[PDB]
């Protein structure tokens, strides 16, 4: 993969940090909407929807 | 004997360039490099260690490259550069000159300023449909080739790194790569492209780009400018011997603040002193303000010591800033010194000497890649871009307001010239069309 | 499947060899040259004929 | 890489939690020199036959 | 038919060693470090031998400093010399070939022109090479890439009979891997004909060409071989001195002082209490082994102790050398360097300004008579017009026109002594135009718009 030793802009200029070895990206279309990734706050512990039986 | 130039060794010497430029951060967090440990034996040691930080931060950068670059930049770019052709066909190459809106003056003046500091630049014309006058960082470029065909000197293949971030749903920081592929077969001009998703090199097959009429390309479109010429072979960077300059002042300079910090304070001294007088009156401490008197035993001689000035070490910091302002690189001013008019005006020339060899080189660079766009575009050939060649420019005097205007009654000098030696001594803003269209009509009187 | 004969990938003899294969990503194995090479062409006399050596 | 950077803390409790640091891992690049074994190219036995030295 | 292609002549040998002396001080702080052995003496070779001789010797050159008056001086006169552009007088569609490409790089005529001038006032020496490929070229040979010359006197004429040069080439194989491959070019003259053999050695392998004579448009072969030796001196294929050993000469002795110098600094630079008349016993009972000289502390002594801090005096005898060699170097006349505390009265160098400007005057007439010979070979080469020249900036310190100058230009004008193109050309050197002549009159042809 990249390696970016040849030039040294800064010290260690994020040039490796390995970051993470697992595959994450499954949200929203990547999981085809499966795991929806969203960002809407609510209040509490809790979030309750009623309907009908 | 040696090897040709440095064996293309100046990879360091940009580095140090880069740091030296960035400032006294980047200084600082290469001291190791810079400013070698007054012993070893401590360097070794943890104490050592502690001492060389307490050593080191005490010290000052100067930072003379920076404003010496600046000060370059400033003479070489005074009002905008000439452009010389169509120049309402071409304002969609000169407004967004990469699509990124960039004004195609203010990629002139990055890649002055690369010119001006590392001597090395380059200027790749791709067609993405719009033609697109990149610039490449002297780093990217990694491999250049002269095999002469048909008896001249010819460039075949040339690989640069080329650089993008991904945004990807998540923020996530993603670096990815692309690496450009121009080669020269058979006196035509082909290209690959490479895609890298953290280490997935997509290649793709060799393309043959074509102009607008067609018959494709003869010549490579790409030109690496330097500050001694647009050659492929690497030039030497123009501050070399300026950054040496600056890191051994910054090194007599951590000598001094140490000096400063330790021995500048003066001290008592109390020779010819008893313990016992000590506890007896003394009393393990001496009040020294003009409102108490400290007695003494017989024949005790205090001595107020501190070191003076005058030292080697600040004689060496003046010598080596007077070096600086010797080498005639335009980092500082002295209000000090002073110099009659019209004996610098012998040494303009010389002084300029860089500024006028980068100043055409980046002009000529440009012209070819202009040229190398309107190819793409089927637009015309007879097409320059000059930049400021007359440095030192100022506010031009009333008399010589009279002596151009006086010129310009006589047919020796054109109204576009006249107008553009108007503007460049700063007595004028508005375009020459747009002045005629407002001055054709009637006097108001 | 890039195909070469290394010896450093046959790694074996008559009939315990062990032919080795190694599968690659982008830049896994990295050779940089130090661009300092140097050639020496040295004359000596007192022989029969002048040599060289290279 | 820090191990552990998310953890299942509780808003509702205040207890103690352990610290980490960072490690700094060293990458290599070796240097491998070599040569050519001494040649004899002496002029007598090309021009000898008539081919340049 | 012909000896080893690689023949050095023993001079070019001999000036092999200044030709890299004066190259690496061109370099800067990093040739000349890297190759210290050769410059700074070693101060005692007895410690040389020892592994703790070769450290102190390392730390000793590391600490240097490296004025390179000389890179200053070249650029100085470069700039100098070429101030504004050459300018060419003959037919000019026809020749901008060789303007805009001279050897089919992109490179224009006038930077090449500036890169052998470059040589000529470092090293005294360069080449032009013009061949035929369908289009002609001309090269740009080094000072230690010509490697043999011969002359000979035919008919009472001195006349080049040969003239080898090792042209340096690259080969592109199939990867990107580096290979350096090299071309080198005999240039024989037989029975006044003008012979030309490469060893290509294209793949390694022989390439050698034979007998062969690159012939004219017209035809008639060539009297002359069509390549040019320029120095410093004149155009003779004889070394011509190089203008620059003195400066080097000058900043390697500066640069062995600056290194004393920067010892002497680093070593007895920094304050030193050397505390004395004093005895161990009161050492441990009151300092022990740590005194503090903060403002604040103060620290008492003995009977009869004379505490005196010591440290290396200003204007040494290291500063008046280094002085003294600055100002050789600034004596020998070169623009190596500027002085702003001093002064100079206008109007008295004007009397010197021909000695000072002399190496300046005497490369750009070499240069310009290599490049107006050159051009003269490639027009015969493509069988045009021979009457044209290549005339180099000669006049020196320049500077912008004034407006008494300006006005008695355009008089000179007016009047039938100085031409249209002279005064355009005198215009463009103040930098007080810049669009071409035939641009100019073209827009100004018609009458004012008012």
């Amino acid at each position: 993969a990249l390696s970016d030793l040849q030039v040294f802009n800064d010290w260690a200029y994020k040039t490796m940090s390995e970051v993470l070895d697992q595959q994450v990206e499954l949200f929203n279309g990547a999981t085809r909407g499966a795991i929806i990734l969203r960002s809407a706050g609510n209040t509490g512990d809790l979030s309750e929807a009623a309907f009908w039986a | 004997k040696y090897v040709r130039e440095d064996a293309k060794k100046m990879h360091k010497l940009w580095a140090h360039i880069r740091m030296a430029m960035e400032g006294s951060r980047a200084i600082k967090d290469n001291a190791k490099e810079f400013v070698p440990h007054p012993d070893n034996t401590k360097a070794t040691t943890p104490e050592g260690v502690a001492r060389y930080k307490a050593y080191i931060e005490r010290a000052v950068w100067y930072g003379a490259s920076a404003n010496t670059v600046d000060g370059m930049l400033g003479q070489i770019f005074a009002r905008d550069p000439v452009f010389t052709g169509p120049e309402d066909k071409f304002d969609m190459l000169i407004n967004d000159v990469d699509g990124s809106g960039l004004s195609i003056h203010q990629q002139a003046r990055d890649s002055a300023e690369d010119a001006l500091s590392l001597g090395r630049g380059g200027l790749f014309v791709d067609y993405s449909a719009r033609p697109y006058i990149k610039f490449i960082a002297a780093e990217d470029i990694l491999n250049w080739r002269e095999r002469w065909v048909n008896g001249a000197k010819r460039t075949t293949l040339l690989v640069f790194r080329e650089e993008s971030d991904a945004d990807d749903d998540g923020y996530q920081i993603y670096k990815e790569e692309v690496w450009r592929e121009l080669r020269l077969v058979d006196g035509t001009y082909w290209q690959r492209t490479w895609r890298e998703n953290d280490g997935q090199l997509y290649v793709d097959d060799w393309i043959s780009p074509t102009k607008a009429d067609g018959s494709q390309f003869d010549e490579i479109p790409f030109v690496i400018f330097g500050s001694k010429n647009n050659d492929p072979t690497i030039d030497m960077p123009p501050m070399r011997d300026l950054v040496e300059l600056n890191i051994a002042h910054f090194r007599n300079s951590a000598d001094y603040e140490e000096a400063c910090f330790i021995c500048g304070q003066p001290t008592l001294f109390l020779s010819g002193l008893t313990e016992h007088w000590v506890k007896n009156v003394l009393g393990g401490a001496v009040v020294i303000g003009s409102r108490d008197a400290v007695p003494l035993p017989v024949n005790a001689k205090p001595e107020l010591l501190q070191a003076e000035g005058n030292g080697m070490v600040k004689e060496a910091m003046d010598q080596k800033e007077r070096q600086m302002v010797a080498l005639g690189a335009k980092l500082i001013d002295s209000d000090k010194t002073q110099r009659t008019f019209g004996e610098a005006s012998m040494e303009a020339a010389a002084q300029n000497s860089v500024l006028s060899r980068v100043s055409k080189n980046v002009s000529d660079a440009y012209t070819k890649a202009l040229r190398w766009a309107a190819m793409f575009l089927g637009l015309d050939e007879k097409i320059e871009y000059e930049l400021n060649s007359d440095f030192d420019i100022n506010k031009m005097s009333p008399e010589e307001l009279a002596a151009v205007i006086s010129a310009w009654q006589s047919n020796a000098i054109s109204f576009t010239e006249m107008r553009w030696q108007i503007k460049k001594g700063g007595r004028a803003y508005l375009e020459d069309e747009d002045m005629r269209n407002e001055s054709e009509q009637d006097d108001p009187l | 499947i890039i195909i070469t004969d290394s010896p450093a990938l046959v790694s074996g003899a008559a009939e315990t060899l062990r032919h080795s294969t190694l599968g690659l990503t982008t830049g896994a194995i990295l050779i940089e040259q130090n661009q300092d090479f140097d050639s020496t062409v040295v004359d000596g006399t007192g022989k029969q004929n002048i040599t060289r050596q290279y | 890489k820090i191990q552990g950077l998310v953890r299942p803390r509780d808003p509702y409790s205040n207890a103690d939690v352990a610290a980490k640091d960072l490690r700094q891992l060293v990458d290599n690049t070796i240097k491998v020199a070599s040569g050519t074994p001494p040649i004899n190219i002496p002029p007598s036995m090309l021009r000898w036959i008539q081919k340049n030295p």
